């Protein structure tokens, strides 16, 4: 109508729920392609090489 | 011996053991028999073995 224009939405879960260090709380979950901190990166360097 | 295995990315040698035999007697194969007298310098003498 001239006075209303409908819009649909899809919830953006990543922005809503994953902010902060919440993901770090996950326990016993398979991980892949995660950026590594310096300590472990140096520790794991031969494995990546 | 089953086939259920996951490839190991990094492998390096851990222990090395060496077993050796120091003594080395010199063997000698000779068709001519040294027990028999050799001929003089000008005239030789051989009798096989």
């Amino acid at each position: 109508n001239d006075h209303v224009t409908r819009m649909y939405l899809v919830i953006d879960t990543v922005m809503t729920y994953t902010q902060g260090n919440v993901l770090s709380t996950v326990q016993n979950a398979f991980v892949e392609r995660q950026h590594l901190p310096r300590d472990v990166y140096n520790y794991l360097l031969p494995s990546l090489r | 011996n089953n086939d259920d295995v996951i490839k190991a990315s990094n492998k390096y040698y851990l222990n090395n053991y060496l077993e050796q035999f120091g003594g080395n007697l010199v063997l000698f194969q000779s068709s001519a028999d040294l027990s028999k007298k050799f001929g003089t310098k000008k005239e030789p003498n051989l009798e096989s073995s």
